[PDB]
RNA sequence: GGGGUGACCUCGGAGUACAAAAAACCCUCCGAGUGAUUUUAAUCUAGACAAACCAGUCAAAAUAACCAUAACAUCACUUA
RNA sequence: GAUAGCUGGUUGUCCGAGAAAGAAUUUUAGUUCAACCUUAAAAAUACCCCAAAAACCCUAAAUUCCAAUGUAUUUUUAAG
């Protein structure tokens, strides 16, 4: 990803920030298909994953949206540990 | 290779908490005919005694995980008259702050339909959510 | 002559799984007509009062107190109708599962 | 069941009645 | 309506006279029985037929050595109204793997190990 | 045939005649706890807890811990019962509860909570969340000193570690400071033991940070046995649990093999067994005070898999178990059309011969 | 049955089973639910789903149709957009 | 009896499962036999005449 | 229990058929060929009951709309 | 060479295995399915089955489901 230049420096950092969950330690960004058993339709498939990726960090409208269902549960936690982490006391 | 690099693929868990916080646990559906459900994964439960107030969260299998009782004496000395409507709020907010303590947020409340009406239990009910715990446990993934 | 009507099959009102069958998810427990078996865990309840398996694993038949809905009035009548040492007890199958939830395997060391 | 050790457990009709000289 | 029969406990607890009786020791069970088929299974009902088959008391008037367990003392009370039963004596030991073609089963119920000697 | 019961059943003692003069229960919560409590009797009949796994019913379990206080109960009592008569005494109190407008110190309610029962509370927390399981196998102990510990987010940020919380590993890279009373003339000994997060052995755990020799409180004067460790629990397998584990011992203890060197990022050489560990240190160590968290994978972990212990991050994933399909049949009777995609290898049109 | 023709002599088919029934290439006859037009105010929705839903014949049936018809039918058809050409044949049958 | 219920648990299951192995083995053999060359020409013998 | 006359022909509940299922008679008794009300009650699909076949029955997960906690329409012996 | 669910007749030897009826039917003098049985072929569990388990007012002989064990039988596939 560091080393492709045929997309934009703010397109990369985009990539770099989002799909960190699938970037090698070594910087390579990896894509993986297994729906069809035909190599074409699976590179085929790496290719618009990338496609969509390369318009999603390249579109400057992306408002980010996020579900609901899913999220609601990490909300409650996050804020159920802040309300025993707003504890004031210096240290170290 | 790298001498920290074995994986052993079959990770094992062993943390009986791991799929209930993951909401992928498998709750006890079933019985549907008495009373009341035991499909969840906590349940508050209050006692009202002639005496004393006692709210405890159960696990699945009936052991007490966390419970605040007006018998204590951290609340029986601070407060008079351990089994009014002040002293059922006031063990909601106890057994709410003992809940976020122990890393329960989620929890079912089945009251009798007299009891859900009553003045004591709103209250109760209403401290321990704005304490943080909220009731209607998440539902189970794939259930 | 005067009486008519009298024929008519059996419904095959019975149990389907014994204890220690190993049944699978919505695999029919038993059928009746009245409450004769009560469901428990991981036993659902049909509108027809026909129990299934919730989750796979083996069948289990216990006796079990009986406390009802506070709705239903006529068991709440009962219950209160009963002595101050009498407990309702009742049959209930189960069905303890063997498969676990699932596993944590290995999909890419990245 | 009726040879079970445990027959009758569901028993409850004679603690309740719900059918002077 | 014709059922299976529940045989209980009380037939099969032994009196102390009966030890003397048959001949039986009262403090060690033998160990082997020698079962014999006196009655046809026909006019019997199926599963007493089934019994006397999985029995190997096909043939009648020839005995067959079983185990004393209570697996096939269950069968053997099943169908204990067509067979003559006996424990398996040993007078002279078990017989080894050079008295294997020199033995018989006396009447009695004596399996001797040196038979016909020369 | 009719079988007798194997005990007493349980509406036998009551008498059926002359039922009017007994006396009845007329409300539905009554009843409840008359049953919720006649349902933890250990019955002779086939009951639910049996089957689903009361864990072998009532077992003798080893105390491994310091003795309780020794208080006057008498004394107490009566201090405890002049409190309640002054309290009780009061006449604004009386109006604060009559309209229903009073306030509770949860701070001193929490301190007085810690002083007399959080042992206990927090000893039955630790054998839901099964820490006494994986550490001892054998002996549950109760926290009798309290041990407050809580990670530095930043300048004035400090998120406490209680019995059973989550902390994220960005809150817990450094290490923490620990706090719990104890005079001036005992040792100490703390251990961060990670139960799940070993990717070799199942029944082994992790080390994080291993002091021992504490002089009093100065956490920081004892010499550090193990470096502290940031959390580093995979992606896909969450929720890991770490516990500090505080022990009081009476000699100055001192052992070669137990030794960590200073980089120590080598996880062969980062694996415990809290079992051995008491067995070796059995004569002098005594466990008095334990808090366990929970932590699950974040942004962080891919840096101290990467940086610090020179790995590829390991990525798992929570599978279920395919799902389950009778034998197929030759001819399905009545059966849907869609009967033969459920035994379909895969969605793919194979063309045999053509 | 017609098993020998006046014309040609050959064995003819009944055109019913061909007007109420599809036979798959691997030898299963596919057919329709009997009464799913037929008062559909009057039944369940889970009915009328059962009702809707297509269903296979047994052995008997399946020979039944077999006889009745000719070898015309059990021919290898390479339809356009066949929907049941995925159907067509049969995969992991352990027998 | 001689054994008791509990001592005569499982005392002869490997006996039982190697007879039905053999009994399945036994089973499985079934094939057509093998067809010789010697069956084919033995019936050009019918006609050895005396030169 | 010869035909004729008389009676019946389909569906459900109880006994016969005492405890898994099934079980006949021109055997003994009840009934049905629908009413009332609103919560107007969906699609798709694992796995099962029952059954010669045709038919009859349940039902997890996933989907759209309502509490963001139910939806099996209810009652009339509910079974017809 | 009308048609007969009706009656009568139906021609060498020996050997192997071998069936008494549940449901529909202008059907009960007959047919078509099921359950049995025959002939081949694939397999693996098949009967016997101790606990434990199967309802509520009273209820017998005994049933259902199951380890072990004693035997070798059973299930599917294709023709019937
Ligand atoms: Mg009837
Ligand atoms: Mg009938
Ligand atoms: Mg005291
Ligand atoms: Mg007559
Ligand atoms: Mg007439
Ligand atoms: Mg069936
Ligand atoms: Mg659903
Ligand atoms: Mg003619
Ligand atoms: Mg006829
Ligand atoms: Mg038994
Ligand atoms: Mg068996």
């Amino acid at each position: 990803l560091a080393s492709a230049d045929w997309i934009a420096e703010p397109v990369r950092l985009k990539l770099a920030v989002k799909h960190k969950n699938r970037i090698n330690r070594s910087g390579e960004l990896i894509l993986t298909s297994e729906c069809s058993r035909y190599q074409f339709r699976n590179l085929a498939d790496c290719l618009q994953k990338l496609r969509d990726m390369i318009a999603e960090a390249s579109q400057p409208a992306k408002e980010p949206s996020r579900e609901d269902a899913e999220l609601r549960r990490s909300r409650i936690e996050n804020m159920n540990r802040e309300r025993l982490r707003k504890k004031r006391i210096s240290s170290a | 290779p790298v001498e920290n690099e074995a994986v052993a693929p079959e990770f094992t868990n062993r943390n009986p908490r791991n799929l209930e916080l993951l909401a992928v646990a498998r709750k006890e559906r079933g019985w549907g005919t008495v009373w009341p459900s035991r499909e969840f994964w906590h349940r508050l439960r209050v006692i009202r005694t002639q005496h004393h107030i006692e709210a405890l969260v159960e696990h699945r299998n009936g052991q007490v995980v966390v419970s605040a009782s007006t018998r204590e004496w951290a609340i029986k000395k601070h407060l008079y008259s351990t089994r009014n409507v002040v002293a059922c709020e006031s063990v909601g907010r106890v057994l709410a702050e003992r809940c976020l303590e122990a890393g329960i947020n989620f929890m079912v409340y089945h009251p009798t339909p007299w009891e859900a009406a009553s003045d004591s239990i709103k209250r109760l009910q209403h401290a321990m959510t704005e304490g943080g715990v909220v009731l209607r446990e998440p539902r189970r993934i794939y259930e | 002559s005067k009486n008519l009507g009298g024929k008519s099959p059996g419904k095959r009102f019975g149990i389907k799984k014994m204890e220690g069958h190993y049944v699978h998810a919505g695999n029919i427990l038993a059928t009746q007509r009245h409450f004769r078996w009560h469901p428990g865990a991981h036993v659902g309840l049909g509108k027809n009062k026909c129990l299934y398996a919730l989750e796979e694993g083996v069948v289990r038949y216990t006796k079990e107190v009986y406390v009802p809905n506070p709705s239903n009035s006529e068991a709440v009548d009962l219950v209160t109708r009963l002595p101050q040492g009498a407990v309702l007890y009742k049959t209930f199958v189960h069905v303890v599962p063997a498969k676990p939830e699932g596993t944590f395997k290995l999909v890419a060391m990245l | 069941y009726r040879s079970k050790p445990t027959h009758g457990i569901g028993r409850y009709k004679h603690l309740v009645k719900a059918q002077v000289r | 309506k014709f059922t299976r029969s529940r045989i209980p406990d009380k037939v099969f607890q032994p009196s102390p006279e009966d030890h003397e009786k048959y001949g039986g020791d009262p403090q060690y069970p033998h160990k082997l029985h020698i079962v014999t088929r006196i009655k046809s299974t026909k006019r019997r009902p199926y599963w007493e037929k089934d019994i006397i088959k999985m029995l190997g008391l096909e043939k009648a008037h020839t005995p067959q050595v079983h185990k004393n367990i209570p697996s096939v003392n269950a069968k053997l009370k099943v169908v204990k109204h067509l067979i003559r039963i006996k424990p398996l004596k040993l007078p002279q030991g078990l017989p080894t793997e050079e008295d294997m073609a020199n033995t018989c089963l006396k009447s009695n119920g004596e399996l001797v190990v040196r038979w016909l000697l020369n | 045939r009719r079988a007798a019961p194997l005990g007493p059943m349980p509406n036998e003692d009551i008498d059926v005649s002359d039922l009017e003069r007994l006396k009845k229960y007329r409300s539905f919560d009554r009843y409840r706890r008359r049953a919720e409590q006649e349902a933890r009797k250990p019955h002779w009949w086939r009951t639910y807890r049996e089957h689903f796994g009361e864990e072998s019913g009532p077992k003798d379990r080893v105390d491994i811990g310091l003795p309780p206080p020794k208080v006057s109960r008498t004394q107490q009592l009566l201090e405890r019962k002049q409190a309640l008569r002054e309290l009780r005494a009061n006449v604004e109190e009386e109006r604060a509860a009559r309209l229903q407008t009073a306030r509770i110190p949860l701070e001193a309610v929490r301190a007085e909570w810690e002083r007399t029962c959080g042992p206990y509370h927090k000893q039955r927390l630790a054998e839901y969340c099964g820490l006494y399981r994986d550490l001892f196998h054998g002996a549950t102990f109760v926290p009798r000193v309290p041990l407050h510990v809580a990670y530095a987010v930043g300048e004035d940020d400090l998120m406490p570690v209680y019995h059973g919380n989550e902390v994220t590993p960005t809150e817990a890279a450094q290490a923490p400071e620990v706090t719990y009373e104890a005079d001036e003339g005992s040792l100490w000994t703390l251990l961060l033991t990670n139960l799940d997060g070993h990717l070799l052995e199942p029944d082994a755990e992790y080390v994080h940070w291993l002091v021992t020799n504490i002089p009093g409180n100065r956490v920081t004067e004892g010499q550090e046995t193990c470096p502290y460790l940031p959390p580093f629990p995979a992606r896909g397998s969450g929720f890991h649990r770490f516990a500090f584990l505080l022990f009081k011992q009476d000699k100055r203890i001192d052992f070669s093999g137990d030794t960590r060197p200073s980089p120590c990022y080598q996880l062969a050489q980062r694996t415990f067994h809290t079992f051995d560990f008491y067995k070796k240190h059995q004569d002098a160590m005594t466990p008095a005070g334990l808090a366990f968290f929970q932590c699950r994978w974040d942004d962080s972990v891919t840096r101290v898999f990467h940086q610090l212990l020179d790995m590829r991050e390991p990525v798992f994933e929570f599978v279920r178990p395919p799902p389950y399909h009778p034998k197929q049949k030759r001819f399905p009777h009545r059966q849907p059309l869609r009967y033969l995609d459920r035994y379909r290898d895969s969605h793919e049109p194979t063309y045999g011969i053509y | 049955v017609t098993y020998f023709s006046s014309r040609k002599g050959k064995r003819k088919t009944v055109k019913a089973v061909i007007y109420r029934f599809l036979r798959l290439h691997s030898g299963l006859w596919l057919r329709r639910k009997a009464g799913y037009k037929k008062k559909l105010w009057k039944k369940t929705a889970a009915r009328k789903r059962r009702l809707r839903e297509f269903v296979f014949c047994n052995k008997t049936q399946s020979k039944l149709l077999d006889k009745m018809t000719t070898s015309f039918w059990k021919r290898r058809n390479w339809y356009a957009d066949d929907p049941y050409q995925k159907y067509q044949d049969r995969t992991n049958l352990k027998v | 009896p001689f054994l008791t219920a509990e001592q005569e648990r499982g005392h002869a299951a490997v006996r039982r499962a190697a007879a039905f192995q053999a009994l399945k083995a036994a089973q499985a053999a079934r094939f057509p036999a093998h067809r010789r060359l010697e069956e084919q020409l033995g019936h050009l013998l019918v006609t050895r005449k005396w030169s």
